[PDB]
């Protein structure tokens, strides 16, 4: 049986397909950047809210970060 | 540019068609046949819940954004009143709208607006054509290219597949528009009857079980214009708390006095009973001139059914009226298709009204009433929508008289419980294997209806949105439509999918939930009592076995 | 009237139901201390911190719960077009478990940050009148449906 | 303290278990109907045509009460399809190529998906035809008002109406939750007085925001049958600040040059006329629907917050490609707007200006109406019935205040047998099927009174109708005597 | 002073 469905790769065999621990660094950056991102209302928003966000989320952590010292 | 361009249909020499609409079954191994409960209650729900940073989270998120709107709106409002010319006054006009009523649309609704009301064309079958849309100022309005893709439909109301263009009801649609019209005459009562009509009563009624039954044109009217028809102000009714929206409006329009029990509880539904029938007419304590009760066969945001039994012990006990609405349940559910009726066991004599819908499962349009000879003469002398709307046409109608025909066996044997064993092996199938691989699903085991929680308003447009990018189509909710800590994703299994695609679904929802951190089930799902986290290739090896033994369902 | 109590009967308040959910009480702990830890990491005196932390949860309830009347979406044909969120708190029953946990919360909030300004007479004057004059006072059982000029 | 208490009275017991029990089973329902007074009411049933294996057309066959009677080649004027364009091949090739490209049915409401793109185009070619920006689609026409007017109303505001509205307009104004006042039927000097008193109480009550203010009327009345003076109301809705709805169901199609509806008729423009207008594809276009047309705020707040619309399936691809084709056609030379004129004008002077019936019945039809509606001369009524229509109206505005089971009205049952009874000689006699104004007294809350219905389309010879009207005309002369 | 304000509270909680 056949039909008019392209289908889509799955991403590991995509990168099975295009091939250190450089990917290693990598996957654990994006997994740090997806778990911020997805669990604070980012997609919710508009551009200059977002960056007022972020900012200030920079700002609380920066300070944060400053007096645990 | 701007609006919606009118596609042109391909050309697919009929082989590639066929196999678009309604997949080919691959092994007899992937049929699956339900049995009856002879009358027992179900046993009491076991839903499950994330933990508890999840729902702190949900509510800063809310918070946050609810804050940032509010400011929106004041400041924009009160400064620059000249971009935001349609929410002020205008030479004495009032404005169309306030601006504090219609808050959620254009603050927290009109920034994921792409992910509701995709345009399409074609079938709504196995593979839906979408029309791609390009958005500006963050949905702002949408251009639209030429280019058409097909995607992995798994959100239409297609449960035994009957909506394609090359089977035997869509050749009796075709020989009926020749035959009669598309045109109506006018009202039931005044020229627009037909005998194809009295054959679509006389056929429902005998499917049913009961004695004589009325069609229309829509399901909205149909429970809209019924309680205004044999209720008054002088009544009660006593509903669930999840009922459909027409359900609230026909009650409504009516007058009668409204109580609401919770879903999924019958204690407080006896009590309830008590205390109204102590109490009596409020202000005046008079007693009671009737009660009725109202139910759904499946609820289609839960997944869940109702303890007809139960119901029926008490409408027996107490002398009340009993109502059920068989939109999701009639036709896609039971050893043969009849509803919860034949799911229980219950003679469906004791149900004093029962309704639906052709448009779930009939690939059709339009709703019925049945009940007994005596009120069902009385509601055709007075019910309104059979003297002041027109009646339905004949295309659908034909389409419906195959539909219910080809389910009762009577025309082409075989294809009927071919369907009706596709569907509930296909449910089954797809809710154990999401069980196991680490989510959390609600609903009874054979319902075609499968909720996915995500608990989280940002997950909602990043799921619906990478699902679009690997070419899968579904629907999601939110908040004022589902309780605010749980906001979910609705699949919808149809028996024109073949098992080599919920594998390929399984596949990609496997990876995407991983990687938005949805696998939150606890070990309350399971049959044991431990939490599950199995590997794709594994639970895609044992489930299609272990998915048609009933002790690894947990409800 | 008749239409207007079975219209508020005939649907579940989605504007005022999920108080009693599955983490709201732990939820308003929880912003209180998220608050306490911000002014902290501000880095003033403790008497100004707790002062600020007080009279920001303590306002910010007033602004949410007793400020706005109606509903942000549409209802029904008006039922609750002239109640705050407060009075809309499990269909109109005073004195209910939530209504009790949300009324102790300032006073054991106060007794909290009573002990760091209480050497300022005025920080604690000022304190003690915000608290009982806008966290006690539009919960009671008597301001209910009080509408003044 | 002591002083100060209220002298209140020791409370009583709770009621016991068992005493719960024998009042629960002492109480004693009704049934679900009243089947009390079916058996008289149940000759309508029984006298509802039912035609076979042939489209609704000019010449039919049908048969009355389970297939005991038949007649052959039965002249119809009783169909509500005017124009009779739906019929017609081209129509049908367009329906059979939608049908094999598409399903029959759209599996999904309009806010998820299912919403393809003939919708659209649907959508536009309504819009640019009638002259609007936009334009929404419903699934039937009995359910649009009562959906798009209680979406634009509130606890708060108020409403103007008209004194003899329809039923779909009669469950929207009691939906609608505000406050809803009366004038009389065209006379636009009780209008005016009630916009001026409505206003100027207004202004002495200086409100803090400005309600909203609509006034509710029809194109040509559904009951009456009579035509709306529209320069009338919209200039005194310009000068006192007032929105007009129109629901004009009849008229779409039916005035006009072209067959635009009311506006056209008065050379008018509707963009600025008219603020809602509902109508329906179901009477003059030949299909399933119904629409509303506005400006775009208008429409995306439907879209949004309308529950009949975001609560509803689609409906079926055949009807909108069938109705845009059928725009289409009327948009290139007409002709038949012209031939229907032509019929209702020669068919309301030949019942208007014979005098033999004057001391029956008198016609409360518009000339430019396509149906033509008859009355009973209120002394003919009382000399042979024994009662008016004032008296009518007050029993049954009692027996529904007052919520009583059985509403029974022997002297208005006795007029629809012997209205039923001209219809049935008329029928038998001459093989020519007029119909009855089918309504259910019991559902309508303003002043109402039986009566007749003669239809007319424009697919009919001249001949043939003068014939048929002068073979009813003898029924009714013979029946009344 | 501070002693009875919150005996006073704790009464008022009660
Ligand atoms: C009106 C224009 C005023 C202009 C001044 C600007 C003020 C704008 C900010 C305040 C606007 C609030 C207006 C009313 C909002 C609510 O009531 C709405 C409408 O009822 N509810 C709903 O939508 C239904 C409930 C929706 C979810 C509510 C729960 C979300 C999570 C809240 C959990 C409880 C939080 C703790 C209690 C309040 C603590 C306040 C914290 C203060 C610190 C942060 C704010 C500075
Ligand atoms: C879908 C739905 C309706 C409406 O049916 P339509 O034919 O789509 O208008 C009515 N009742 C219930 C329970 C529904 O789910």
């Amino acid at each position: 049986h056949k039909s008019s469905m392209v289908y889509i790769p799955t991403t590991k065999e995509a990168k099975r397909r295009n091939g250190g621990i450089l990917n290693t660094i990598e996957e654990v950056v994006e997994k740090l950047y997806w778990t911020y991102y997805i669990h604070l209302p980012f997609y919710l928003m508009a551009s200059f809210d977002s960056f007022f966000l972020h900012v200030f989320f920079l700002t609380i952590f920066s300070l944060s970060f400053f007096g645990i010292l | 540019y701007t609006r919606v361009p009118l596609c042109e249909p391909e050309e697919l020499p009929d082989d590639i068609q066929k196999e678009n609409e309604y997949g080919t079954l691959d092994s007899p191994g992937h049929l699956y046949q339900v049995k009856s409960r002879h009358g027992k209650p179900l046993p009491e729900p076991v839903v499950d819940t994330p933990p508890y940073y999840i729902s702190l989270l949900t509510y800063l998120n809310y918070l946050i954004l609810i804050i940032l709107g509010h400011v929106h709106d004041f400041l924009g409002m009160t400064f620059q009143k000249n971009k935001h010319l349609d929410l002020l006054e205008h030479d004495g006009l009032a404005p169309w709208f306030s601006n504090f009523e219609s808050f959620y649309v254009r603050r927290i609704k009109m920034r994921i607006d792409d992910c509701f009301s995709r345009p399409t064309t074609g079938v709504p079958g196995r593979f839906i054509r979408c029309i791609d849309r390009i958005s500006h100022n963050i949905n702002e309005y949408f251009t639209y290219s030429g280019a058409v893709y097909p995607c992995m439909n798994l959100s239409s109301y297609n449960y035994l597949g009957f909506a394609q263009s090359k089977g035997q009801c869509t050749d009796a649609a075709l020989e009926s528009v020749d035959k009669y019209s598309i045109q109506s005459g006018g009202p039931r009562a005044q020229i627009g009857t037909t005998d194809l009509h009295i054959k679509a009563e006389k056929l429902v009624a005998r499917f049913i079980g009961k004695e004589d039954a009325l069609v229309f044109s829509m399901g909205y009217g149909t429970n809209a214009n019924l309680f205004n028809a044999f209720l008054d102000k002088k009544c009660l009714v006593i509903s669930d708390e999840l009922n459909h929206t027409s359900i609230r409006t026909g009650v409504r329009l009516s007058g009668a006095a409204v109580r609401t029990f919770k879903h999924g509880d019958m204690v407080g539904l006896e009590k309830l009973i008590r205390e109204q029938i102590v109490l009596g007419q409020p202000k005046t304590n008079r007693p009671w001139k009737k009660i009725l009760i109202c139910a759904e066969g499946l609820f289609s945001m839960e997944g869940t059914l109702c303890n007809l039994p139960k119901l029926v012990e008490l409408k027996k006990k107490y002398k009340c009226y009993l109502f059920i609405d068989e939109a999701h349940s009639i036709g896609a559910m039971g050893p043969t298709g009849r509803g919860v009726c034949e799911i229980f066991g219950v003679d469906p004599k004791d149900v004093d009204i029962l309704m639906g819908t052709f448009t779930k499962s009939f690939g059709a349009a339009g709703g019925y009433i049945a009940a007994d000879q005596w009120i069902i003469d009385r509601l055709r002398l007075d019910l309104t929508t059979v003297s002041y709307s027109e009646s339905m046409p004949a295309p659908v109608l034909a389409q419906t008289i195959s539909s219910l025909q080809t389910i009762s066996g009577e025309i082409c044997p075989g294809q009927g419980t071919e369907r009706l064993q596709r569907i509930a092996f296909n449910s089954r199938y797809l809710r154990l294997a999401l069980q196991r691989l680490g989510f959390i699903v609600y609903g009874v085991a054979d319902s075609p209806v499968i909720p996915l929680l995500l608990y989280c308003p940002s997950k909602m447009p990043a799921f619906s949105r990478m699902m679009l990018q690997r070419r899968i189509a579904v629907v999601v909710v939110a908040y004022p439509a589902t309780p605010l800590i749980e906001s979910r994703v609705r699949f919808c299994m149809s028996a024109s999918l073949t098992k080599e695609d919920i594998d390929y679904l399984l596949r990609h929802v496997s990876e995407v939930g991983d990687k938005l951190n949805l696998k939150s089930n606890s070990g309350k799902s399971s049959y044991d009592g431990k939490r599950q986290r199995w590997d794709i290739e594994e639970v895609i090896r044992r489930t299609p076995e272990d998915c048609k033994d009933d002790k690894y369902f947990v409800n | 009237t008749f239409e207007d109590e079975n219209d508020q009967q005939m649907l579940p308040n989605m504007n005022a139901t999920w108080v009693d959910q599955r983490g709201a009480w732990l939820i308003h702990i929880v912003v209180i201390v998220l608050l306490r830890l911000f002014y902290s990491l501000f880095g003033s005196t403790p008497k100004w911190t707790w002062t600020l932390t007080n009279m920001t949860y303590i306002i910010g309830f007033y602004i949410m719960f007793h400020l706005v009347k109606g509903t942000p979406f549409d209802f029904n044909g008006g039922a609750y077009d002239n109640l705050t969120m407060w009075e809309q708190i499990n269909d109109e029953t005073l004195y209910t478990p939530t209504r009790k946990f949300l009324l102790i919360v300032p006073i054991v909030l106060f007794l909290i940050s009573n002990q760091y300004y209480r050497n300022d007479m005025t920080l604690f004057l000022s304190n003690l009148a915000v608290t009982v004059l806008i966290g006690v006072v539009p919960k009671l059982g008597i301001t209910h449906r009080l509408r003044i000029s | 303290i002591l002083l100060t208490r209220k002298s209140y009275k020791p409370p009583k017991r709770p009621l016991t278990e068992q005493e719960i029990d024998e009042l629960c089973d002492e109480w004693v329902p009704e049934p679900l109907v009243d089947p009390s007074a079916t058996d008289e009411q149940s000759w309508r049933v029984a006298k509802t045509p039912v035609t076979m294996e042939m489209p609704i057309q000019n010449h039919i066959t049908i048969t009355r009460n389970n297939l005991q009677e038949k007649y052959t080649n039965v002249f119809n004027l009783a169909s509500n399809n005017f124009l009779q364009l739906s019929a017609t091949e081209p129509v049908k090739e367009v329906v059979k190529t939608t049908i094999k490209n598409y399903g029959v049915g759209a599996c999904g409401p309009a806010g998820f998906y299912g919403n393809q793109d003939v919708h659209y185009t649907l959508e536009y070619d309504l819009a640019q035809f009638f002259g609007t920006q936009g334009s929404v689609l419903y699934g039937q026409d009995f359910c649009a008002a009562p959906s798009v007017l209680p979406a634009f109303t509130k606890r708060g505001d108020v409403i103007v109406a008209d004194d003899q509205v329809s039923l779909p307009v009669q469950n929207a104004l009691q939906l609608s939750r505000s406050t809803v006042y009366y004038f009389n039927h065209n006379d636009m000097n009780s209008l005016e007085c009630l916009l001026n008193e409505l206003t100027e109480q207004e202004k002495l009550e200086k409100l803090p925001a400005i309600p909203r203010k609509f006034i509710v009327t029809e194109g040509i009345f559904h009951n009456s049958g009579d035509l709306a003076p529209l320069p009338e109301l919209t200039k005194l809705k310009n000068k006192y600040k007032f929105r007009l709805f129109v629901d004009e169901t009849f008229s779409i199609g039916v005035l006009g040059a072209t067959g635009r509806g009311l506006s056209e008729h008065f050379n008018m423009d509707r963009a600025t006329a008219i603020d809602i207008t509902v109508g329906s594809m179901a009477t003059a276009l030949g299909s399933t629907g119904g629409f509303v047309l506005g400006d775009s705020v208008m429409c995306l707040h439907q879209r949004i917050g309308s529950n009949a619309y975001c609560f509803s399936a689609c409906l079926p691809a055949y009807t909108v490609t069938s109705v845009s084709k059928v725009l289409k056609l009327m948009d290139s030379n007409n002709d038949a707007v012209q031939t229907l004129q032509k019929l209702s004008k020669s068919l309301h002077d030949s019942f208007a200006s014979d005098d033999s019936l004057r001391s029956y019945v008198i016609v409360t039809s518009s000339p430019v109406s396509a149906v033509l509606h008859l009355q009973l001369t209120p002394a003919y009524r009382s000399r042979k019935f024994g009662y008016t229509c004032e008296q009518l109206f007050e029993t049954m505005s009692a027996l529904q205040k007052k919520s009583q089971t059985n509403k029974f009205i022997e002297p208005y049952e006795e007029e629809e047998k012997f209205l039923q009874s001209i219809v049935d000689h008329a029928l038998i006699n001459y093989n020519v099927l007029i119909t009855r104004n089918t309504i259910v007294l019991k559902q309508e809350t303003l002043p109402i009174v039986p009566s007749l219905k003669i239809c007319c389309n424009a697919a009919m010879s001249p001949e043939e109708l003068k014939n048929a009207c002068e073979s009813v005309k003898q029924s009714i002369l013979a029946c009344c005597q | 002073g501070h002693f009875f304000v919150e005996g006073l509270l704790g009464v008022v909680i009660i």
